[PDB]
């Protein structure tokens, strides 16, 4: 069967980029 | 017409100030300023911000630009990354530390990071990562400076994430499954062992191959937020993207390495007040633990199945042989003194999906971990033949339904939400110790209602309230939960409706 989170936006779900933002200041 | 007064710095100088025509090219702004300072070949610089991140201005930015900035004059973002293509590569190793510092500094610029990705500078970046030599022992500071710029780069979204080599993360893990190195490169292999698993099913699995369960948990246990934070975005990320089929098998392995108390002590108990991002994954995390519960509240007894039918035997054996002529009684009325609403069928009642079978399985925990109470519960009401009687099978399906819908099992995680339920971090089997308590409340409201089977919904409807009203306390274990629900009885949920009406 599918992955029931194979349609989402990970990295905007898991805040990767404001992440990253925090980290390099 | 369309101006902008702004200051143009220049190390050395004093300011030129200009009326920028917005409509005059940026070339021609640039060829005024350098011949203002006999500065020769104006094709070699460009403009940014003086303050801030210090963007380049190009013919988009300059529209944002506000009267009284101050700009500088600055190397051009081509040129710039030309010399950091030499100077990053320099056998001089304070040059190259110098180029790498600067280079992750420019990196966030995507003007600047779209001319260096364009002449392979990432590859510059992984091949020194795959095969420079005294990176973590001589060189962390340039390693660290490295990392950072790789991901800049790669978050402005021009090159795919499968572009990296088995090699490049091979040593990414490496750094992640070592007895722990630098602060700083342990960050930054964290955050691009993320970045990696959410793009990419391919890099997921690699990535899984390479990182122990063990190593990824010792890094809750150090005392830097931010550490903690990655470690388990990285946790998430890899539940996020494992297959439906191999979900359950890593919860599984996490939690007997301790997954859910090494977060309680090292981060909910911890000294450091939890911040938004650390708080935004253990949002993720309880999401993603209460959802391994959704494909059994989706599945459907088979009732055709007699191992599936031996287990309801099994559940009423347990209480009605705690109980003779009385016993004798109970079992001449099939199921209907467990309370079920098909008296002989009671694998009917768990086609209902939801809950299905994670009903079932909510019961026989009670019946098998919790057999004084479960023996308690079914015996006050199963010689009960005036219309008060609880019933338990009936109760305890709608009962797993509602604790469904509350702890919202099957939604997905979302960017919007920061909020979690602490006390589901102090016991394993958290979601099945919150049913035994809430199916003690249910049979206490039930009594304290002098309820009839008439008023099934009525009561269910007072026990939602009870629970829903106990949560946002926050009770910090499954025992303040439980001393939370004592303050709510049914007499009080009379008198806080009485106060909304």
């Amino acid at each position: 069967r599918k992955s029931r989170y194979a349609e989402l936006d990970f990295e905007k779900i898991m805040h990767t980029r404001k992440r990253h933002q925090d980290m390099f200041q | 017409s369309d101006i902008v007064k702004v200051a143009i710095e220049w190390p050395g100088a004093n300011a030129q100030l200009l009326e920028i025509d917005q409509k005059r090219p940026l070339a021609s702004i640039i060829k005024e300023v350098c011949d203002g300072w006999s500065l020769p070949n104006p094709e070699y610089y460009t403009l940014r911000y003086a303050d801030g991140p210090q963007l380049y201005i190009t013919e988009q930015t300059r529209s944002d630009i506000k009267n009284g900035t101050i700009l500088q004059l600055a190397i051009s973002p081509s040129r710039a990354a030309r010399q950091l293509m030499e100077r990053t590569q320099s056998s001089n190793m304070e040059t190259r530390l110098d180029a790498m510092k600067e280079l992750a500094k420019l990196s966030a610029d995507v003007t600047f990071a779209t001319e260096f990705i364009n002449m392979d500078g990432i590859i510059v970046l992984t091949r020194l990562v795959e095969s420079g030599t005294k990176l973590l022992s001589h060189y962390s500071e340039m390693l660290a400076f490295t990392l950072t710029a790789f991901l800049e780069l790669m978050d402005h979204g021009i090159v795919s994430w499968d572009m990296v080599s088995i090699t490049f993360i091979k040593q990414i893990a490496g750094y992640v499954s070592q007895p722990m190195v630098d602060v700083s490169i342990l960050q930054r292999s964290l955050a691009i062992l993320e970045s990696m698993v959410l793009n990419s099913q391919s890099l997921y699995q690699k990535i899984a191959e390479e990182i122990t369960v063990g190593q990824l948990i010792s890094h809750l246990q150090v005392s830097n937020q931010e550490i903690q934070t990655y470690a388990i975005a990285l946790i998430n990320a890899l539940f996020l993207k494992a297959p439906e089929d191999k979900r359950q098998d890593m919860a599984n392995a996490f939690a007997q390495k301790h997954l859910r108390s090494i977060i309680l002590n090292h981060v909910i108990r911890g000294n450091r007040p939890i911040k938004t991002e650390m708080a935004h994954q253990l949002y993720v995390l309880q999401v993603l633990t209460f959802n391994l519960l959704e494909e059994r509240m989706m599945t459907k007894m088979d009732p055709n199945d007699q191992a599936q039918r031996d287990i309801i035997f099994e559940l009423r054996r347990i209480a009605f042989d705690a109980e003779t002529e009385k016993r004798k009684a109970m079992y001449t009325k099939d199921y209907k003194m467990l309370g079920f609403t098909n008296h002989i069928n009671p694998a009917m009642d768990f086609t209902q999906t939801p809950p299905g079978m994670l009903a079932l399985d909510n019961m026989l925990y009670l019946a098998k971990v919790h057999q004084d109470t479960y023996i308690r519960i079914v015996l006050e009401n199963s010689s009960r033949e005036d219309k008060h009687e609880c019933p338990f099978g009936r109760s305890a399906i709608e009962l797993t339904k509602m604790l469904c819908e509350i702890l919202q099992v099957g939604e997905l995680p979302n960017e919007g939400r920061n909020d979690y339920h602490p006390m589901f971090f102090t016991h394993d089997r958290a979601f099945e110790e919150l049913f035994g308590i809430c199916i003690q409340l249910l049979n206490k409201t039930w009594k304290e209602m002098r309820a009839t089977a008439e008023d099934f919904n009525k009561v269910m409807q007072v026990v939602r309230e009870q629970i829903t009203r106990a949560l946002p306390s926050k009770p910090n274990s499954l025992d303040q939960f439980k001393s939370k629900l004592r303050s709510l009885s049914y007499s009080e949920i009379l008198r806080l409706r009485q106060s909304e009406r």
